[PDB]
């Protein structure tokens, strides 16, 4: 999206590896705040907005 | 109504272990009350602060 119009995408009812995520070296930056990215694997959540 | 000097011993005792006890619910600061939380959400480097 333009940074305005912000696109929001509902993620639910589902499974993740958030592995797959944070081993991708792709990512020119990756941070995370009151979650560790190595310790997401163990979580769940109510939703997640993507 | 007589035993008053008794019965507030037993008050003052279940006041100050009813605050001590709550106490564990407040966050002073961190992310969470509660230790659990913090140990399954943070890598320790993160979760020692």
């Amino acid at each position: 999206a333009s940074v305005y119009a912000w696109n929001r995408k509902r993620i639910s009812n589902c499974v993740a590896d958030y592995s797959v995520l944070y081993n991708s070296a792709s990512f020119s930056t990756f941070k995370c705040y009151g979650v560790s990215p190595t310790k997401l694997n163990d979580l769940c959540f109510t939703n997640v907005y993507a | 109504s007589a035993l008053g000097k008794l019965q507030d011993v037993v008050n003052q005792n279940a006041q100050a272990l009813n605050t001590l006890v709550k106490q564990l619910s407040s966050n002073f600061g961190a992310i969470s009350s509660v230790l659990n939380d913090i140990l399954s959400r943070l890598d320790k480097v993160e979760a020692e602060v």
